RNA sequence: AAGCAGCUUUACAGAUCAAUGGCGGAGGGAGGUCAACAUCAAGAACUGUGGGCGCCUAUAGAACUUAUAACGAACAUGGUUCUUGCCUUUUACCAGAACCAUCCGGGUGUUGUCUCCAUAGAAACAGGUAAAGCUGUCCGUUACUGUGGGCUUGCCAUAUUUUUUGGAACUUUUC
């Protein structure tokens, strides 16, 4: 299937993960197992903030996913 | 799958292993495995009281490998 | 061989291009006492490496060198042997199971062969013409046949006669090449399109020979 | 710097990659490559590097509407005048080239296009001595020659690893026409036969080792790459690693299943041939036979494919290359083996100790570089350099040797130039470089004054770190420049700009050997005919414009013997007694091969300062050798080996010690030249039979004595010998049609030496490999006689292996044999003409 | 699939990671692997106390890996 | 490579029957032994002019390169200046060079026609250049359904160690 998971890329999205820590950030490229790689990445760990850049997580590490803002030009 | 790992420049050399339980061995490396089983021989306890055995460590447990000399 | 004035036994003679061939010096360089004597040094040696075996060539191209020495077979006897065939000429020289269904994807006809492809695969070495399949129109005398005749060699078995009429062609084949021209007009219309315009003309169609009749009166009338 | 940046972009036709992420990946050192392409003439080097060119810009101003449907093949990283209208790669030309590859993890790769020529063979030991690993490339027509043999030898010896590619199989179906069983025995005999001369490694097709492509048609295969693209969508992915091994090897699929028997039952094919060759020769029967509009539906139920009527509109050959470009797609199965068969820990120790000596300290944190090619370009010279550790900059002061230099081995001893500027090599173009990193090859502006030839470049900041960094030996040469010329200048006023040229020519082209003699005159050695020509063509035009007189091709010759001393001092204090002595044959190869005596080989003399007693160890246990005699062996020469023989030796062991290093110098001095035409000698050996010495020796004994003395002994010691006149000897590679056999052997009795060694029938093509041996002399417009006696069919290679020199069989000195003048010399004696005429150039 | 070439192209590069122990390890990447084991050279591990350590060498299990953190060029690299 | 679903269309019954949105259309096709008018080897880069919003496009001039790749897989004549024979000279020539021309041809664009052929139409209106739906309006199906076609798709199906059949669950103290 996977046709879902295609129409996201591109867009400014909200990851939670098993920790509980919310990564934010544009998608590039998914995965069957879920493996997400995001663009210019910001945790919030909760009043907090942290800089990463581009971070490729696990299927193992990821809970739900949610849109932010619409594709970009 | 089974990518048997690059463990030939260890073979017949002295280790520093770390395990879960932060448990660690000293040991000449014998053989390896798929999974990453290891053969240790002349096997040291670090508890720092260390006492001699003579062992299989499974590949699961393992965090890492280290060399005590270069 | 027209700049360096040395000629392939079988090519054109021309002109020396340089006039001056006059300075001859015996010198410690040139003596023939310091000088080791073998082989003939051969003209087509002068000709087949230009600055080399000739001293200060002048006006010489880069000649080219070495094409791969293609095997090409072709028979030209029996065509009831297949397109892939051996010829005389060439030297003698229990564990995982998938399902029957896939095979070679290309597979599915039986023989590669087929009634086309051996004169196909025979078209596919030819000179130009032949083996383009689309191509653009040509005049009759701009088609030139005997051309490739001349460009070739002589042979033996000949008389005389025809070869040196195969150097004449040679040299006039090359002093055509040598010398072009390249022209360019826009200005000019056909004589005969510009000619035909306004009352005095008019078009028709004619059998040749009627054509070359009145053609033949017009000249006379014209000389009387 | 930033606008000449600006005005150098415009120029380069970008990229698909652009500069960014291939400039990004430099930065990891097991990331990039480097890689050298090598092989004999026109095995589609040029033509290879021109798919990867094709597969890297995506506009190319230089394109005809011709080279893109392709009846004339293009030809990049050909850029010289000479190189297009000889029509053969003349001085070797890289391309740096991002590649990806099936794990889609790319790389930069630093290509290097060597010319495929025997007489510029010098330059692939540039390509040697920078690859990382070569490609071989091979005609499946021609299969392996003598010089294949001789490539993949050298190869091994130089420490780099080994990709075969077995090109032009297009003209193994279309113009031989053979069967698919019988193509696959033609590749399996190349791949046996390429695998025979290869010791400790075997390949095969499975081993993704030999790579199966056609540079006219375009296309490039690995089985793992044809397996991956196609079969692997069609059948689950756990079987097809096993069965790419159940591929190769005789292995046959009935229904579904796969078992060695013999071929029982009825249907018999092999599996690479079921597979992979019938399909192939489908592809070119249904392109050029089938009718275009029964295609299509082969293309989109196979190979899922759409074609444009446009594409059914060209002609059957431009129209096959764009059906195999399109099936088969940009080449990642080249660099997948490229990547694979280089690993850098394992190889790379022993090629950077094969030059700079084993021993290594200071790792890292200090720059260090190999200059090897002094490259013409548009502008000026530009230096080809290999970077081994640290990091380059623009104006960077760096310090520069020279390899002899080297060879000697604080204040005085560093020359130093800064790095104007640095580019990537770009074939036809150059692109601009602000830093140059560990293991990448570059182009570098300014430092080429300093040096010739093979240079050593580095910047050290601790003294420590000085004295453990080991500089690389000379480049060594694959043939020895053997073919030699006089020039002088039409007129003489312009003696000094041929001479700037000249320096020029010793620059940019490694293996020439430029020698100003007693008049003037300016001899010239080089390989061959055709290099010599290009010599000749770049001095005439692109360097010096003067107008020269070139003299009559001629060789260099040697001097030996076949077998007492008495000598005098010029202040008879002092007499010398030297024995002259022929060497063994299997001595004198031993000697020629250069080697470290690994293995069974036996060692190299140039091991000398390893323990005499394994020297004399292998002296006796392969010869047979005196045991004092070998344990008396002194040293070698500029050629053979010297030892000491007399009881004074045991009298004044200590006093001769001092004068050892005089001898050695002076030795030296006496066979680099020599006593007939002042011309080095060749398997003579000496020993010294007696030494007296003055009384008391008040600075009696000194060099400019024993020296001349030992010289004259050396000399006179050469005469009584029975000395000979040396003459080397080109081994030839004939390839010819079976009929046109008689011809060749009537062109051989005509030369001089007539001498044939091998007749090889070449299986699979009507060919005939013959090797044979003419003399250097006589070898003057051989191949033009080969060329035109056989109206075009076979060819000629004069290569210079072995490095022989054979009897000349004229009579050394006998002035009565001599016949009249512009008359060449009778066969009795060719000695006495030679000599002589060489005589009166010498004076 | 992409989010395995991605690494593999970072291999040389300096990487940063998470691991369900909780600990973060920044090193030189020397190989990689399909299934996410890695292989770095003069690491510095710092764990959730902050205690900052020295590996000479280091072998992972991928399942042990939570997350990575990859260098800025490594977003214009081909899909 | 079958079927299912999704996508694109489609003969369509359709929602709307509004504002929309998409794709095409606001000047047809092929062929002239039809003519007129301009040009005309290709490419990077320098200078000037004009248009549109420092950039882009067109034209002219100069330099460099390509094998002068072949406007023509053809090649014919003349003039001038030189060098060769001439003894005559005229006609003509002999056989090389260089600079010019002339002649037989070609393709490209554009404009006006001619012959054969095509069916919607919205081919309707207004703006200008050297050019055109180039622009604005505009209309044909139509932007959301079900029947019918094609694919660019599912990537093709794993509960036992490196991701999707869980080592989870639970408690307590510190700030
Ligand atoms: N028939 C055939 N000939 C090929 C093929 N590939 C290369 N060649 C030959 O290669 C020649 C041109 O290739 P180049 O790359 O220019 O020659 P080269 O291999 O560089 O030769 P060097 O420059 O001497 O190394 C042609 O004359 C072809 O004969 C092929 O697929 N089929
Ligand atoms: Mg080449």
């Amino acid at each position: 299937h996977s046709s879902r998971l295609a129409n996201l890329i591109d867009y400014k999205l909200r990851v939670l993960t098993q920790d509980g820590r919310v990564y934010i950030g544009q998608l590039m490229a998914f995965d069957k197992h879920m493996n997400l790689v995001l663009n210019e990445c910001i945790e919030e760990r909760v009043v907090e903030k942290r800089v990463l850049g581009l971070t490729i997580l696990r299927g193992e590490q990821i809970l739900s996913t949610v849109v932010e803002d619409k594709p970009l030009l | 799958m089974v990518s048997t790992p690059e463990l030939k420049k260890y073979m017949d050399k002295k280790i520093l292993l770390n395990i879960n339980g932060s448990r660690k061995v000293a040991g000449i490396l014998r053989g390896y495995d798929i999974f990453l089983n290891v053969v240790l021989d002349d096997a040291m306890e670090i508890n720092a009281n260390n006492h001699q055995l003579g062992t299989v460590i499974r590949g699961n447990s393992i965090i890492s490998l280290e060399a005590l000399d270069a | 061989g027209k700049a360096l004035n040395n000629a392939i036994p079988g090519g054109p003679k021309f002109e020396p291009l340089y006039p001056r061939e006059e300075e001859e010096d015996y010198n410690e360089f040139n003596s023939i006492d310091r000088v080791i004597f073998r082989v003939p040094i051969r003209s087509e040696y002068k000709v087949a490496f230009p600055h080399l075996y000739n001293s200060r060539p002048r006006s010489v191209r880069i000649p080219w060198y070495n094409n791969p020495v293609s095997c090409i077979i072709q028979n030209d006897e029996e065509y009831d042997t297949p397109a892939l065939f051996f010829d005389p000429s060439l030297n003698p020289i229990g564990d995982f199971t998938l399902p029957e269904d896939f095979a070679p994807l290309l597979a599915e006809e039986e023989e590669l062969i087929l009634p086309n492809t051996k004169d196909a695969m025979s078209l596919y070495h030819s000179p130009f013409p032949f083996n383009r399949t689309k191509g653009k129109m040509v005049r009759a005398q701009d088609v030139a046949l005997a051309k490739k005749w001349f460009l070739q060699h002589p042979d033996e078995e000949y008389p005389v006669k025809v070869k040196v009429s195969y150097q004449k062609l040679l040299k006039n084949y090359v002093l055509n090449e040598l010398h072009p021209t390249l022209p360019t007009n826009h200005n000019k219309t056909k004589l005969l399109k510009s000619l035909k315009n306004t009352k005095y003309f008019q078009q028709t169609t004619i059998d040749w020979v009627e054509a070359g009749l009145q053609l033949c009166r017009q000249g006379h009338n014209m000389l009387n | 710097e930033h606008t000449i940046f600006t005005q150098l972009k415009k120029n380069i036709p970008k990229t698909r990659y652009n500069r960014d992420y291939m400039l990004s990946m430099a930065n990891i050192p097991e990331r990039i490559i480097n890689v050298g392409v090598i092989g004999p003439l026109h095995s589609g080097k040029t033509s290879l590097m021109d798919l990867l060119v094709i597969d890297s810009h995506k506009r190319i101003p230089d394109m005809s509407k011709n080279v893109e449907l392709g009846w004339k093949p293009l030809r990049y990283l050909d850029n010289l005048k000479q190189e297009i209208d000889r029509g053969l790669s003349i001085k070797l030309n890289g391309s740096t080239l991002l590649c990806t590859d099936l794990e889609s993890k790319s790389r930069m790769i630093n290509f290097l296009d060597a010319p495929g020529h025997v007489n510029f063979m010098d330059e692939t030991a540039v390509a040697l001595a920078a690859s990382d690993l070569v490609l071989i490339v091979i005609d499946v027509v021609e299969g392996v020659t003598f010089v294949v043999e001789q490539l993949i030898k050298q190869s091994i010896k130089n420490n780099v690893a080994m990709c075969f590619v077995i090109n032009k199989l297009d003209r193994l179906i279309l113009d031989l026409k053979l069967p698919p069983m019988d193509a696959y025995l033609k590749l399996n005999h190349i791949i046996a036969n390429i695998n025979s001369f290869t010791k400790g490694n075997v390949f095969s097709p499975i081993d993704n080792n030999i790579i199966f492509a056609s540079t006219k048609l375009g296309f490039t295969f690995t089985i793992k790459e044809f397996v991956s693209y196609y079969y692997a969508h069609s059948i689950p992915s756990s079987k097809i690693d096993d069965f790419t091994t159940r591929l190769w090897g005789s292995v046959y699929y009935h229904k579904g299943n796969f078992r060695t028997k013999p071929f029982e039952n009825v249907e018999k094919y092999p599996t690479f041939v079921e597979f992979i060759l019938i399909p192939l020769y489908k592809i070119f029967s249904y392109a050029l036979s089938m009718e275009k509009d029964k295609l299509k539906n082969l293309l989109r139920s196979n190979f899922r494919v759409n074609l444009s009527q446009e594409a059914l509109q060209y002609d059957p050959q431009p129209f096959l290359k764009h059906v195999l470009q399109l099936i088969f797609r940009q080449q990642t199965g080249l660099v997948d083996a490229i990547t694979r068969c280089y690993q850098p820990f394992e190889l790379f120790d022993n090629k950077t100790a094969h030059l700079s000596i084993p021993g290594k300290s200071t790792p890292e944190g200090t720059l260090w570089a190999h200059v090897l090619k002094t490259v013409d370009y548009g502008g000026a010279e530009w230096s080809l350099v290999r970077i081994y550790s640290g990091l380059l900059k623009r104006g960077d002061t760096v310090r520069i040797l020279d390899t002899s230099q080297s060879e000697s081995r604080e204040d005085d001893e560093t020359p130093s130039c800064e790095v104007e500027e640095i580019g990537l090599l770009g074939g036809r173009y150059v692109y601009p470089v602000h830093e140059a990193h560990k293991g990448q090859i570059v182009l570098i502006k300014g430092i080429s004054s300093a040096y010739i030839k093979s240079a050593t470049l580095y910047s050290v900041k601790s003294k420590e770190d000085m004295k453990q960094l080991k500089f690389f030996k000379p480049l060594d040469y694959i043939t020895e420049a053997v073919f030699k010329i006089v020039l002088q200048p039409l007129l003489p006023r312009e003696l000094p700009k041929l001479l700037d040229a000249l320096n020029k020519i010793s620059k940019y082209y490694p293996g020439v050997i430029i020698k100003v003699e007693e008049s003037g005159e300016h001899v010239i050695l080089g390989n061959g005919e055709l290099y010599m020509d290009c010599l000749l063509y770049d001095l005439r035009a692109s360097y010096a414009k003067i107008e020269i007189k070139i003299s009559d091709p001629l060789t260099v010759f040697s001097e030996s013997c076949s077998n007492s001393r008495l000598g005098e001092e010029n202040l008879p204090g002092l007499s010398i007694s030297v024995a002259a002595e022929p060497m063994d044959s299997k001595m004198i190869q031993d000697l020629s091969r250069n080697t470290l005596g690994k293995g069974q080989n036996c060692l190299d003399i140039d091991g000398i300062m390893d323990n005499p007693r394994k020297l004399s160890k292998i002296l006796r246990t392969e010869y047979g050798w005196d045991s004092l005699a070998s344990r008396n062996v002194w040293s070698f020469y500029n050629g053979n080996v010297l030892i000491n023989d007399t009881l004074p030796d045991e009298i004044s062991p200590e006093l001769l010690s001092k004068y050892k290093e005089q001898i050695i110098q002076g030795f030296y001095w006496a066979v680099k030249e020599g006593p007939l035409a002042e011309e080095p000698i060749y398997g003579v050996q000496y020993k010294l039979l007696s030494i007296s010495v003055p009384s008391d020796v008040n600075i009696d004994v000194m060099k400019s004595q024993i020296i001349p003395l030992m010289k004259k002994a050396c000399y006179v010691g050469l005469l009584t010998a029975i000395p000979i006149l040396l003459e080397p000897i080109y081994e030839v590679d004939i390839t010819v049609h079976a009929p046109l056999l008689p011809i060749v052997e009537e062109l051989m009795k005509k030369r001089r030496g007539s001498r044939i060694y091998k007749t090889i029938k070449v299986a699979g093509t009507p060919l005939l490999e013959v090797r044979g041996q003419v003399p250097v002399i006589e070898s003057a417009g051989f191949e033009t006689d080969l060329r035109l006696s056989t109206n075009g069919l076979g060819m000629c290679q004069l290569y210079f292996w072995h490095k022989i020199w054979r009897k000349v069989p004229g009579d050394v000195l006998d002035k009565d044999a001599f016949i009249p003048k512009l008359k060449p010399a009778p066969i009795n004696s060719l000695s006495r003409d030679f000599v002589m005429k060489t005589r009166r150039r010498k004076g | 699939g992409i989010p395995v070439k991605l690494l593999n192209e970072a291999q040389g590069h300096i990487v940063s990671l998470e691991l369900t122990t909780g600990a973060t390890y920044r090193g030189k990447l020397v190989e990689s692997e399909d299934s996410m084991n890695v292989q770095l050279r003069d690491v510095i591990a710092t764990e959730p106390q902050g205690a900052v350590t020295h590996m000479d060498q280091i072998f992972v299990r991928g399942s042990q890996i939570k997350f990575i953190v990859v260098p800025d060029l490594l977003k214009n690299a081909p899909l």
